[PDB]
């Protein structure tokens, strides 16, 4: 049963410090278990399970070109934890450096560095991470429902809940059997990117789930997040870096679906110190975003990386409404072409560590032209604590009115372009 | 084999009249080099630290450069911000540094190898730059400080006379004080009246044969395995904090207990009335301490799985447990019931279990063939076969077989005081080691 | 040669216009069982050379 | 304050369901508001019940009215405070010796 | 389960000590014939026990039967944590005097939830505006509820000893 | 009760120690320790140390059992940098009338 093992995770890992310290150790041990079980189920798919150090260098190179992590002969979790409760600690500190041998090709690595030795004394460290690995062994996971426990444990109290992420995915995905997908500026976790392959193993793989993220400790958990979900490897990457100051990839390519979740109004002192007034993406706006409201810089970066076929689906705090002429001219440039298609209101709170509501912009280089400012305040099942959950066949009404431009009362409708240029460009 | 000796070795005076302070130094260096030691010459302080980064190489098998040795010297081994207490804790508790190389691999640098202690290389040096000092220096670190006197400095005032740079001489655990006729030893406690010759220790043979002179003391105790076992396996850094060193009769009784275990396991013996044994140490002992070292060295001995130090409760399961929590880290309660004691029999890594015999009878008279049966189990009683032949013991002979049933007595029921119970003729068999 | 995954390889060879040792789901298209340890190129490099000669033949045309 | 927030379902939740006219107390630190149980209502998180053992002299809407014979000491709720013994002991003027005629 | 090992003052040397288990209530004569005597009446050596509280080795059996009534009177959530209540009180009789004052939060588990209960559910400080409802500090109010009254935290919920 | 503070010089006439997190009457017992037959103590308290179970009731009992305590004083909340609650002021003396002016 699902919630049985979920409750096993929620109890059997919490000892005995702050969660944002043993977070790394528990998730690293679980990730080591997944590497072990995946590589064992690869090499045993004929029943020579108990292995030996005779490994075949010509065959040893082939998963290093294919899965990129040939573990060892005998450094798996199945062997290390039966032979556990023994000196010493740093067998796995070597046996993380060895599966990161992997110099060819497409490393996506240098990765297990979060697990460390502290601890106060070394036998205490031995006993504690021995208990960690043994508690990872004590889980009834078998064989394919692995990453559900990871998605549960990353959801701690202290993160972009799964139904809102499903809504963002379903908005950017209809009538589009095309390529490439999918880009993400400031991904955070790999949560909101993941609802593509939750559905889109169906037709064919398209390209890699691209992404760029700022915080390195979140970058590690994001790169393992879409690793655990049986996703293939070669293009399925995230690159570390800030998307505004260090943008990549400019070269590759105009996309056909993008999603994001930018943080609320992070500061950036850029305007106008480099040539971002005459760059490739901020110059058609006529101005840069102001000195602490980064959000329309994210939406201009969003409309940069989009082809003549796809569509953008991003979120905003609802406050980016008029906010002076520096924001009015960005909204003016958005509505001046047929860039923006719809906006969607959602109910407060609907988030961890937040009070205010959100809005959702859906942009397209695709014309009718009218701006269906399709709102919702309820429902939006915001009753059960905290705002758990916009269920299934509940966002289907939201997608359903979104289908062909309908006009339904007690709910929103289309407007005229002349009416929205008559008003001062609101949301 | 043993540590405390059973045979009286030949003790002869080789005068060299002991009104000097240099002839007994020369005789002591001669005897230690007869016992296979190494005398180097360091008339400095830094070159002593140059000895450490070479003697530790053989012990760990890995190579420092100078740059790693900077980090290892200033962060771990020779912190200026530490005194004697934390450095003693580094000797006995945190004796391994999880060191990061410049090649970036984590390896465990030891100080004293405790499992196979034959690798622990010893050396001898003498004074340099106060009074006269000889130092047995283990693996680069100075551990034992022999301090010598004369007959005019009596043994009571020998300690009472004298109680960075150098900071390396804060690793000294012992101070073997002697004069030429009498020889005493102790650890880092420096009071005037109380830490006089009464708290210091006469090293002795098995039963009662005390040792006074140097040559016999050097022939007995300063063997490699003997002195390294006295430094390592038979000293407790109490969390008072205070280092406690065992009495020699305590060490002898513990060795007889553990060698009886070692000789009984190799000849597939269990459940025999001659497989047991018993100790009479009456009082003034710290029987808590002797029983604790017996149980603790039993737990790591890898032949067994469970150790039950088990008594009869008249405020003992609160008392002795409080003693074993004083020897800080680990001992599992048999508190409070026969529901959770089974949880303690499920758990491991902290194999010492202190329960009462009444909870054991409540477990053994019911609960239908417990699954901790086949494991090798050592009982350590109190009020032993020299105090009872109880109904619990015949319940035990009914149920359990793979047990080593040892016990302690305060006043033994001899034939000379057989008013209460029987003797030990079919329960523990032979007496092992005593004190009176 | 698993026909649906063969169509997948045809579509990826049309999109990329080349191929390499990557394409990490390369083993389960090979016909019956090639994940095992004593891999004797059955039929890994043979079908690999067949399909690279195929995309050399239909390079741009098709 | 206002003794009316919205609707709930009155069954299978350990309900007291407010039988024929006891009174209540509010609150921790408030100690002022009283209510007659109107028809059949809940016990919502502070409704500690004041009622009568005796049932032939009291008619405890009388003593509900007679809480307004003591707003004298029950006007000054100053410190963080609970007044259990104050209503638990005494006093009230009563038309006894007319029990229960 | 709530029992003792009561034998015997005879055989101070305790050579094959006897007297195994007696639940409550306890006869003098049934235990005395179970364990024998030392030709006179000196018994109830309370060596081992299993009780939710602490008792000495010289306690009369009538006091044990006296205490068992008050212990078995209480509900199970009190009986599960009698030592935790004894960390504030001093006797089982004093606990029996104030056995209705103790308020039990099975729902609340820590002081944040206790403050959230007293504010959101009860409205002890007054009405809560919804735009204010998120902007109310609970940790400092929880610390001041801790320093004002007397709260005890156990496995089940939170015990509140009120005056 | 880990050291001999039940049989110390100052907590022994109380009959018990102060409980495990309410240090305040340990301060007032320490206060009445260091006072002669002429002087008087003037200390402050949070007003919550009022009944707080029998462990505090017997300390208040020992205070009122002799003529130690004389006068309490209430003050208004907040009156303080960094708190919320009010205070009280105890005025103790080994000096007799005897009555407790609870001047608020």
């Amino acid at each position: 049963e699902l919630h049985r093992q979920i409750w096993q995770i929620a109890n059997d890992v919490r000892g005995s410090v702050d969660g944002w310290d043993f977070k790394q150790y528990v998730l690293g041990a679980l990730f080591y278990r997944f590497i072990s079980e995946n590589f064992s189920s690869y090499i045993e798919a004929t029943d020579d399970i108990k292995d030996d150090a005779i490994k075949t260098k010509g065959y040893f190179i082939y998963p290093s070109q294919l899965f990129c992590n040939v573990a060892a002969k005998a450094n798996t979790n199945d062997r290390l934890n039966a032979d556990l409760n023994s000196i010493f600690v740093a067998i796995e500190s070597s046996a993380y450096g060895y599966p990161s041998e992997a110099d060819i090709k497409g490393l996506f690595a240098d990765f297990d560095t979060t697990s460390n030795r502290l601890g106060n004394t070394v036998k205490d460290k031995n006993a504690r991470l021995a208990a960690v690995l043994k508690g990872v062994e004590g889980l009834k996971l078998g064989i394919d429902l692995f990453g559900d426990a990871y998605e549960f444990l990353i959801s701690n109290y202290a993160f972009t809940p799964q139904h809102v992420s499903k809504l963002i995915a379903q908005l950017a995905m209809h009538g589009q059997t095309h390529v490439n997908k999918i880009y993400d500026p400031a991904a955070g976790s790999g949560s909101l990117l993941l609802q593509a392959k939750k559905q889109f193993d169906n037709h064919i793989i398209e390209e890699g789930f691209f992404g760029q993220e700022i915080n390195h400790t979140t970058y590690n958990l994001a790169r393992m997040n879409m690793f655990l979900h049986n996703i293939n490897y070669d293009k399925f990457d995230i690159k570390l870096g800030n998307t505004l100051t260090e943008p990549h990839f400019r070269d590759e390519k105009p996309f056909d679906a993008i999603v994001s979740n930018p943080p609320y109004s992070v500061k950036w002192i850029g305007s106008d110190d480099p040539t971002l007034i005459n760059d490739e993406r901020f110059a058609p706006a006529g101005v840069l975003a102001p000195k602490s409201k980064a959000d329309f810089a994210f939406v201009l970066h969003a409309l940069n990386y989009l082809s003549a076929k796809g569509r953008a689906a991003i979120v905003c705090f609802p406050g980016i409404f008029y906010r002076g002429g520096a924001e009015q001219k960005i909204r003016q440039y958005l509505v001046d072409n047929n860039y923006v298609e719809t906006v969607i209101s959602l109910a407060p709170n609907l988030f961890f560590g937040t009070t205010i509501a959100v809005n959702i912009l859906v942009l397209s280089k695709h014309k009718t032209d009218t701006n269906v400012q399709f709102i919702d305040a309820s429902e939006l099942f915001k009753k059960e604590t905290n705002n758990n959950i916009l269920t299934d066949a509940h966002i289907e009404q939201i997608m359903q009115v979104f289908a062909s431009k309908e006009d339904v009362a007690h709910l929103a409708k289309s407007v005229a372009f002349e009416t929205v240029v008559a008003n001062d460009y609101n949301l | 084999n043993f540590i405390v000796l059973d045979k009286y070795i030949k003790a002869e005076p080789t005068g060299d009249s002991y009104q000097s302070e240099s002839d007994l130094e020369r005789e002591l260096i001669q005897d230690l080099r007869n016992q296979g030691y190494e005398f180097i010459s360091v008339k400095s302080q830094s070159a002593m630290l140059a000895n450490v980064r070479e003697q530790l190489q053989n012990l760990n098998g890995v190579v420092f450069n100078d740059s790693e040795w900077r980090r290892f010297t200033e962060q771990y081994l020779d912190n200026p911000s530490d005194g004697i207490l934390d450095k003693t804790r580094k000797i006995h508790i945190d004796y391994i540094c999880d060191f990061i190389f410049d090649d970036e691999r984590l390896e465990n640098i030891y100080l004293i190898d405790k499992k196979n202690l034959m690798r622990n290389k010893v050396q001898i040096i003498q004074q340099f730059e106060n009074r006269y000092d000889v130092t047995i220096l283990v693996n680069g670190l100075p551990l034992v400080q022999i301090e010598l006197k004369k007959r005019g400095v009596a043994i009571r005032e020998a300690f009472n006379q004298i109680h960075s740079e150098n900071s390396l001489f804060k690793y000294l655990q012992l101070f073997v004080i002697s004069n030429g006729t009498d020889t005493r030893y102790f650890a880092n406690t420096t009071k005037r009246d109380k830490n006089s010759f009464d708290f210091t220790m006469n090293w002795a043979k098995s039963d009662n044969t005390l040792i006074k002179d140097l040559k016999d003391f050097t022939a007995t105790c300063f063997q490699k395995h003997t002195l390294l076992n006295v430094l390592v396996n038979y000293s407790v850094f109490d969390s008072s904090q205070t280092l406690l060193v065992m009495r020699p009769y305590q060490i002898a009784a513990t060795e007889r207990i553990l060698w009886k275990i070692k000789s009984s396991f190799t000849a597939k013996n269990w459940s025999k009335p001659e497989s047991g044994g018993y100790i009479w140490h009456t009082t003034g002992s710290g029987k808590t301490l002797t029983s604790f070292k017996a149980a603790r060295l039993a737990t790591e001995l890898d032949f067994i799985d469970k150790v039950f130090f088990v008594v009869d409760r008249k405020d003992l399961d609160y008392q002795t447990m409080k003693e074993y929590q004083r020897f800080s880290p680990d001992s599992v309660n048999g508190s409070e019931n026969t529901a959770g004691l089974k949880r303690n029999l499920d758990k491991d890594d902290n194999k010492i279990i202190v329960t009462t015999i009444q909870k054991l009878n409540n477990l053994m008279k019911a609960e239908s063939d417990l699954p901790v049966y086949n494991q090798q189990v050592v009982f350590i009683f109190d009020e032993c076969h020299r105090s009872q032949f109880g109904e619990a013991q015949k319940n035990l002979k009914k149920k359990f077989k793979r047990y080593y049933q040892f016990g302690f007595t305060g006043t033994p029921i001899f034939p000379e005081n057989a008013l209460g119970s029987e003797t030990t003729a079919s329960v523990f068999g032979r007496e092992l080691h005593s004190y009176v | 040669l698993n026909e649906d995954a063969a169509k997948r390889y045809i579509r990826t060879s049309l999109k990329r216009e080349y191929a390499t040792e990557n394409g990490t789901e390369l083993n389960e298209t090979l016909p019956k069982l090639s994940p095992l340890n004593p891999q004797y190129k059955t039929k890994k490099q043979a079908v690999f050379q067949k399909i690279v000669s195929f995309i050399e033949k239909f390079k741009g045309v098709g | 304050g206002k003794t009316f927030i919205l609707g709930y379902t009155n069954e299978t939740h350990g309900i007291y369901q407010a039988s024929k006219a006891p009174v209540i107390i509010f609150d921790d630190f408030t100690t002022a508001n009283k209510w007659v149980d109107f028809d059949f209502k809940a016990k919502s998180s502070a409704m500690k019940m004041v009622t009568s053992c005796d049932d032939n002299k009291t008619l405890l809407k009388y003593v509900y009215y007679w809480l307004n014979t003591l707003p004298s000491e029950f006007a000054e709720g100053d410190h963080k405070r609970q007044w259990i013994s104050n209503y638990s002991q005494k006093k009230i003027p009563i038309p006894c010796p007319d029990n229960p005629e | 389960d709530m029992q003792v090992y009561i034998a015997n003052l005879g055989k101070y040397n305790e050579g094959e000590l006897v007297g195994a288990w007696f639940t409550f209530p306890i006869d003098f004569e049934e235990v005395k014939e179970k364990i024998g005597l030392n030709d006179e009446y000196e018994e109830y050596a309370i060596h081992d026990y299993e009780l939710p509280f602490t008792v000495d080795e010289y306690t009369s059996i009538g006091e044990l039967n006296r205490l068992w009534e008050m212990v078995s009177e209480l509900p199970e959530e009190l009986q599960s944590e009698l030592s935790a209540l004894l960390t504030h009180f001093s006797s089982i009789e004093e606990l029996s005097e104030h056995q209705e004052d103790i308020i039990i939060h099975s729902d609340c588990d820590d002081m944040y939830d206790v403050a959230r209960y007293y504010i959101e559910e009860t409205g002890a400080l007054g009405e809560v505006p919804a735009s204010l409802q998120n902007y109310i500090d609970y940790q400092a109010y929880g610390r001041d509820l801790d320093l004002s009254g007397t709260f005890i935290s156990t496995n089940h919920g939170i015990f509140e000893i009120v005056y």
